């Protein structure tokens, strides 16, 4: 306490001013490159570029204006831009400049050369328990900060997590993030981590992302999704059933922690009853963790991806390349 | 699926859903498929997950892991919900006599009688539906605990796995298999009894005001007397246990060695020894039974004292109205029921349950095996300075290796002296303190002693994986399994039984190889796979799978063959716990060429049971005579008095039927004594009969199927049966006497009692069929659980190395559900029967009460007084009858055993010899004829290795054989088998020595002089051997004579044969079991002392039997003959 509460209050006060005065059109599409396409994604494209004036490499996002209107996805990107321009924490991708063109919108974000954690999990298959705990601690910390900012992430799947040179997780893809004070209602996200509250088409509370964390922990510690099915409709029925079949090599402490993070009962769901995160942070499974050192990045990472220079794209996949009133604050 | 889910509330209250099973089973035999589907709440998985979640919450919450604190938050509320209704159903019974005490007032009485009926009607519905729920809760806890213990049985490390005994787990599991389920109906009486006695004492104070503690103190001291006698019983039982052990070991010894005794004709000797052993057993059993009879009769006797003492002080000071006697008698019997039997039962149940729960809690905290951080990715498996102890003694001397992806190393050295330990360390089963062994994590092992799980060969080779046509075909073809499949029964899906006995050792090796090759893994640690196959088969396997297919991926085989190491990409030879030589193929081969060369229930059963002893009929008619005399005397005195204070006091004698009809101490003892004598006589006769059965009939009986009739049936016949039948006869006698007394006092009761008896008999007969069928089905449905547990405990290493635990967990859950269906259905039908019997008693009580009230002061009081309290004794009698009917099966089986029929000059002649193992099997001999020379050895040659034990056994007529034998001019028919078998002497491969002193072990009949025996022993060359024994000859050959060597045992057998002065000596396997010094000494002794005996040496080697003069050739179904070696070696062997 004490220091943590003061830090949270200072962060909220600073974020209020940033949300009050967002910028727009900070750069033009004339000082970047087209070395490679890092990845397309949901409905866009992202390419790796380098600063022409400076030399530092920066990731650039691209979104089609017609697609946003056609998919009825206009407010989400507008709010995501403000969230990115206002968020400030060690575990989030930092945005440098934004661009607005008559054809597509662009924005500059810091590049993480470690690649997607989904590929690492798939190649390795499954992690050891301390390795999973090392990531769960960072995820819990960033969720603490984000909840202290009165926002909801609502989209937490492994391919949206990146690794940096030091080996820590950087969280990206804030497109579905919404600053909601109270009960939400919008249905979206990924079927695998769709919480039982959202599946029933009811007002989602702040505990919707807790189920996402409880599913990501199982996916990282097992190697297969804890809830899987052939079809999304069948997957919806399986999630509604709420019966989980744990593997044999799972420890007792993790078996206890996972049960609370995935309980159907909203009242008894962990991290929502009385403490918020203080119950989870004090759990036995997290007993061997230096949170003060985790915040200061003073603990050596148990995994370092092979970095081969700023221009290296070895970890990232290689697949080809590339060649009005709705938006007014971009 | 289960009919419980689809049932009316009335049916669920009246157990109406159990009708169809009774309807079907009474008329036709049940099929196991007819058992109803388990309720979805009672599935093993559903309870296991719940209890496991509570238990791991307890583990992760506090540092005081109390398992009962996890059972509480699971079952406490339903437990209390049922306990409340149990309390109310007891309170109504306790408070009922207050209505009777007001009924005796005589109009208004009809309403009071209706109210009296209402209480019984309510109690009928308030007790049983809660008892059934308590039993259901017990079943749930038992299922969940069993599932948890099995789920933890696949997590222990080998460090603590080998330390525990095999029998510990099975003893703990079977200890509470039925105790826990029925140990809940008496659980609530730990707090219902004290409140009951408090209410009753207060109410009796509201009627006496001066004398309450007087009876309660007497009840208390009686209770401590009864409890204290238990220790006296337990001491005698503990003393008897060791004697039963030492008798049973000898009985098993002779059961195993039946044929040796038959050849030696030692039946009467062991008859005498067994009787001598059993005499003291009978003494102790009789003392324990007398103590038990005293303890049982104390409760029956105290029923009069407990009310006499309560009434006496108030009676002397003030006169007492008859109301305050007929009310205090009922309150007093209720108190006696509540404080003498229920409360100690509840205390015992609580103590045992707490002990079992604490044992389970202790078990669930053992050392746990930890899986390696594996399955991720790895280069060449590398071990660097691995050092660990196989138990201080380092089994690994800082070994180091690195096998590239595809290379096939080959460890060599002593078996299990470092190769197996290194393989286990690589597999991660043993944690290495020093070093870091890194592996890909996908490891498929293949132990030297392969284990075959029960099921089909396809099931034992698929291991819960798909049947890839190309992969399975290649595995079958390469591992020599294609020919075995072509020779298999179903040829693709031959369903083998448990244990793999139907398969050969090479078949087991092929199965292990197929299992190892099935799994796709980055390391296939096939340890000693080729140790059970032929040399050509080994070469074919190497050229097919090991060095053809399994060499594509990384593989670390362990073979001692010189040719196998030739193809190895690396060699690591280890010996004496250290790596003697290591390196590449050529480098290690040329490192030291010199070292390289050096290295390489019917009525008939009843009447038969009573008619075994004439004293039993005498004592039973005696007891019946005293019974009818005493009931007649009581009836006549009741009539005289009903048609000075002591005159009214005498009613207390007749009021409590227990004391008035109690079996006197002068009558119960002869019954128990006669039953013990009957059991002794039956055991002796059955032992006599089993020792004379024909061998062919005995062959049909499995070896384990006879020892059980000695170890379990006799104990049941001695301990459980006598007390059960005594209690049943006493309870039935009490019931019939009381009902006759009621009927005589009012002659219109008889017309109501007759249909009651008819319906009693009809209902009991109806329920018995289904009860017994379900009992047998449940009993036969319990073996697979233990079989699977033992199989998993044996296969643990391969099971965990492969990584297929959930398959086994689901199999165990399926078996548990299979047994639970039968158990739950039987419990439900038992509760149904109990409730129906309560209802019929209730309607009988309605009839008697109304007919009594509608039509003096003593009449109605006595009638109602017996009427209200007969019920407990009646229910006890019915339950005892069902228990004795259950117990009659042991008597039936023993009687099935008793009626088994019995079997029926030096020159000798044989002709028309026809023999077979059974009656009508393959002819071992087909009219084989031979002539025995006088004193000339005839070697057993010809068909050596085809099996000559049959001919040797038939020579003594110890098998199903027929023909003509003429030895010394006497036919085999006229000479008695007891007399004929003594002349012939045999030397069996296994020598049987009786567990006892040398004089007894060598002279069971003890018909020879000690000096003569010593002289014979000196002449047999065993004097020096016996000189090292303790004492002179009294050293008991305990443990079946394990002290003596095999050669010493053979010499002792030869000396015993010489003592019998047998005319022939059919020595078999002389040098097979004898050491070279022992064989030479035996041959010299046979040449010197046994020169005059017509011996016939049997040996596979022709050279060994070449010393014999004659050479009796042998062949399939025809005994050839070549008396001279000049033609035997040229025609018989060539
Ligand atoms: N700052 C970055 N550094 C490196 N790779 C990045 C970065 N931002 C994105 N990427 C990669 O580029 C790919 C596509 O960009 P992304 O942010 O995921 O757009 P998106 O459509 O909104 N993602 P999603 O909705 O989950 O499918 C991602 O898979 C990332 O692996
Ligand atoms: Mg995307
Ligand atoms: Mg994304």
């Amino acid at each position: 306490q004490e220091s943590v509460k003061e830090f949270l209050a200072k962060a909220k006060e600073d974020f209020l001013k940033k949300w009050e005065n967002p910028a727009q059109n900070t750069a033009h599409l004339d000082q970047f490159e087209r070395i490679k396409t890092l990845g397309t994604g949901s409905f866009g494209r992202v390419m790796l570029v380098k600063h022409m004036e400076t030399g530092n490499h920066y990731a650039m996002k691209i979104l089609d204006k017609q697609k946003v209107v056609k998919l009825k996805q206009i407010e989400h990107t507008l709010n995501e831009k403000r969230i990115l321009q206002a968020v400030n924490f060690p575990f989030l991708v930092k945005l440098e400049f934004s661009f607005k063109d008559n054809s597509n919108l662009y924005m500059v974000m810091e590049y993480v050369p470690g690649g997607e954690m989904f590929s690492h999990l798939r190649r390795i298959g499954r992690f050891s328990e301390p390795h999973a705990r090392f990531y769960a601690a960072q995820i819990v910390l960033t969720f603490e900060y984000l909840h202290s900012l009165d926002l909801i992430y609502r989209d937490l799947k492994p391919e949206n997590l990146l690794i940096d040179q030091q080996g820590y997780i950087q969280v990206t893809d804030f497109g579905f993030a919404k600053r909601v004070k109270g009960r939400t209602w919008t249905l979206c996200g990924t079927p695998e981590y769709l919480a039982p509250e959202i599946i029933l088409s009811k007002g989602y509370n702040k505990a919707v992302d807790w189920w996402a964390l409880g599913v990501l922990i199982y996916e990282m510690a097992a190697g297969y999704p804890p809830f899987f099915a052939d079809q999304p409709i069948q997957i919806y029925e399986k999630i509604v059933s709420g019966k989980v079949r744990f593997p044999s090599h799972f420890s007792s402490d993790l078996k206890d922690l996972l049960r609370n993070l995935l309980q159907v009962d909203l009242t008894k769901r962990f991290g929502n009853l009385k403490n918020g995160v203080n119950d989870i942070k004090n759990h036995k499974w997290f007993a061997t963790t230096d949170w003060i050192a985790i915040y200061q990045r003073k603990v050596e990472a148990p995994f370092i991806p092979k970095f081969k220079g700023p221009g290296d794209t070895s970890n990232f996949d290689d697949y080809e390349e590339e060649e009005g009133k709705e938006f007014s604050e971009f | 699926r289960s009919p419980l889910e689809k049932a009316s509330v009335v049916s669920k209250l009246f157990f109406s859903w159990t009708r169809p099973i009774l309807r079907k089973g009474y008329r036709q035999r049940l099929e196991l498929s007819d058992i109803y589907q388990i309720p979805s709440v009672d599935s093993a998985d559903n309870l296991s997950e719940k209890l496991e979640r509570e238990w791991d919450r307890e583990l992760a919450s506090k540092k005081n892991p109390k398992l009962i604190n996890a059972l509480r938050r699971c079952f406490f509320w339903r437990f209390m919900f049922y306990g409340i209704f149990l309390y109310l159903g007891e309170v109504t019974k306790a408070v009922q006599p207050l209505l009777l005490g007001r009924i005796i007032a005589s109009s208004i009485a009809i309403y009071l009688g209706i109210g009296l009926c209402l209480l019984f009607i309510v109690r009928t519905l308030l007790l049983h539906p809660a008892i059934f729920g308590l039993h259901h809760i017990g079943m749930q806890m038992r299922i969940a605990m069993f599932s948890l213990i099995y789920k933890k049985t696949l997590k222990l490390s080998s460090r603590v796995l080998d330390k525990i005994s095999i029998g510990q787990l099975v003893s703990l599991l079977s200890n509470n298999l039925n105790k826990f389920d029925e140990g809940l109906a008496l659980a609530h009486f730990v707090w219902i009894a004290p409140l009951q006695v408090a209410l009753l004492m207060g109410l009796i104070w509201e009627l006496l005001q001066a004398s309450a503690f007087c009876g309660l103190g007497f009840l208390i001291v009686l209770a401590l007397f009864q409890a204290g006698l238990g220790r006296m019983m337990m001491k005698y039982r503990d003393q008897r246990a060791g004697k039963i052990s030492e008798r049973l070991v000898i009985t098993s010894e002779m059961i195993e060695n039946i044929q040796s005794v038959k050849a030696y004709c030692w039946e009467e000797a062991m008859e005498k020894m067994i009787e001598n052993l059993r005499q003291t057993e009978l003494k102790l059993t009789r003392k324990a039974a007398y103590v038990r009879y005293f303890n049982s009769s104390a409760f029956f006797f105290s029923g009069f004292f407990v009310v006499f003492l309560s009434v006496l002080p108030y009676a002397l000071i003030k006169g007492i109205i008859l109301r305050k006697i007929f009310t205090t008698i009922s309150f007093c019997i209720v108190l006696r029921m509540a404080v003498t039997r229920q409360f100690p039962w509840a205390v015992q149940t609580w103590y045992d349950s707490l002990g079992a729960i604490n044992k389970i809690q202790d078990f669930l905290q053992k050392q746990e095996y930890k899986t390696l951080e594996y399955n991720l990715t790895t280069t060449e498996v590398v071990m660097e300075n691995v050092t660990a102890f196989w138990e201080g003694t380092p089994v690994l001397k800082d070994i180091n290796f690195k096998i590239e992806r595809g290379q096939l190393l080959a460890v060599a050295g002593s078996t299990g002296a470092g190769k197996t330990s290194l393989l286990m360390v690589i597999m991660g089963e043993l944690e290495p303190s020093e070093g870091k062994i890194k592996h890909s994590g996908r490891i498929s092992f293949c132990s030297q002693f392969s284990w075959i799980m029960p099921g089909t060969i396809k099931e034992n080779i698929i291991f819960g994986v798909s049947y890839d046509e190309y992969r399975y075909r290649s595995v079958i073809k390469a591992c020599q399994l294609e020919e075995d499949i072509s020779k298999f029964a179903e040829k693709d899906n031959i369903v083998l039984g448990e244990g793999g006995i139907t398969l050969s050792g090479g078949q087991r090796a092929r199965i292990s190889l197929a299992r190892a090759v099935y799994k796709d893994a980055d390391l296939y640690l096939l340890d000693s796979p080729f140790g059970y196959l032929d040399v050509l088969t080994e070469k074919e396997i190497f050229e097919s799978c090991v060095c053809k297919l399994m060499a594509n991926k990384t593989r670390i085989l362990v073979t001692s063959k010189m040719e196998h190491l030739k193809k190895a990409d690396k060699i690591l030879i280890l010996h004496e716990g250290s790596s003697y030589f290591y390196g590449t193929f050529s480098e290690l081969q040329n490192l030291q060429p010199d070292f390289s060369s050096k290295l390489m229930t019917t009525w008939n059963t009843y009447l038969r049971y009573i008619t075994v002893h004439k004293s039993l009929i005498f004592v039973l008619i005696w007891c019946l005579v005293i019974f009818l005399a005493e009931v007649a005397a009581s009836l006549v005195v009741l009539w005289l008095l009903g048609n000075t204070s002591s005159y009214y006091v005498f009613y207390i004698y007749v009021g409590v039927a227990d004391t008035l009809l109690a079996m006197g101490f002068f009558r119960g003892l002869p019954l128990v004594h006669t039953l013990i004598t009957v059991s002794k006589i039956l055991h002796h006769k059955m032992l006599h009969s089993v020792l004379q059965a024909p061998m062919s009939t005995l062959n049909t009986l499995k070896a384990g199927g006879i020892l059980n009739r000695f170890s379990k049936d006799i104990a049941i016949l001695d301990d459980l049966l006598p007390l059960t039948i005594f209690d049943f006869i006493q309870l039935l006698l009490i019931v019939i006497g009381a009902i006759a007394v009621v009927a005589v006092l009012q002659p219109y009761i008889f017309v109501a009692t007759v249909p009651v008896i008819v319906a009693f008999i009809m209902l009991r007969a109806y329920f018995l069929q289904t009860s017994q069928q379900l009992k047998q089905l449940e009993s036969e449905g319990r073996s697979p659980i233990f079989t699977h547990l033992v199989t998993s405990l044996k296969g643990l290493w391969t099971l965990r190395a492969f990584g297929r635990q959930p398959y086994f967990e689901t199999l165990f859950h399926k078996a548990l559900n299979l047994h639970t269906a039968n158990w739950f259905l039987y419990l439900s039908t038992l509760r149904w029967f109990q409730m129906r019997i309560e209802m019929i008693f209730v309607i009988f009580f309605i009839a008697v009460t109304f007919i009594s009230i509608l039509t003096g002061e003593g009449r109605v009081g006595i009638i109602l007084t017996l009427a209200m309290n007969i019920m407990s004794t009646l229910q006890w009698a019915v339950n005892s009858s069902i228990d004795v009917d259950s117990l009659m099966r042991s008597v039936s089986r023993v009687f099935k055993f008793i009626d088994m029929p019995t079997e029926g000059g030096g020159q000798m002649t044989v002709k028309d010899l026809t023999a077979k193992y059974t009656e009508g099997g393959n002819a071992i001999l087909e009219n084989i004829s031979f002539s025995i020379s006088p004193g000339q050895r005839v070697g057993l040659l010809g068909r050596t290795g085809s099996g000559k034990s049959t001919l040797l056994s038939a020579f003594l007529r110890l098998l199903n054989t027929e023909g003509e034998i003429q030895i010394d001019g006497v036919s085999w028919d006229s000479i008695t088998l007891q007399q004929w078998r003594k002349a012939f002497g045999v030397i069996p491969q296994k020598v049987f020595i009786f567990s006892g002193t040398f004089r007894k072990n060598l002279d069971p009949y003890e018909q020879w002089s000690d000096q003569e025996i010593w002289k014979v022993a000196d002449e047999v060359g065993l004097r020096s051997v016996i000189e090292q024994f303790p004492g002179k000859l009294d050293f008991v050959l305990v443990d079946g004579g394990c002290v003596l060597s095999h050669g010493h045992k053979q010499l002792m057998c030869l000396a015993r044969s010489v003592l019998s002065k047998a005319k022939i000596l059919l020595l078999d396997e002389p040098s097979a079991h004898l050491d070279p010094v022992t064989y030479q000494i035996i041959r010299r002794t046979l040449k010197q002392a046994f020169a005059d005996c017509t011996v016939i040496l049997c040996e596979h080697r022709i050279e060994a039997m070449l010393e014999c003069q004659q050479f009796l050739v042998i062949e399939e179904n025809k005994v050839r003959q070549y008396d001279s070696i000049q033609k035997l070696l040229n025609e018989r062997s060539l």
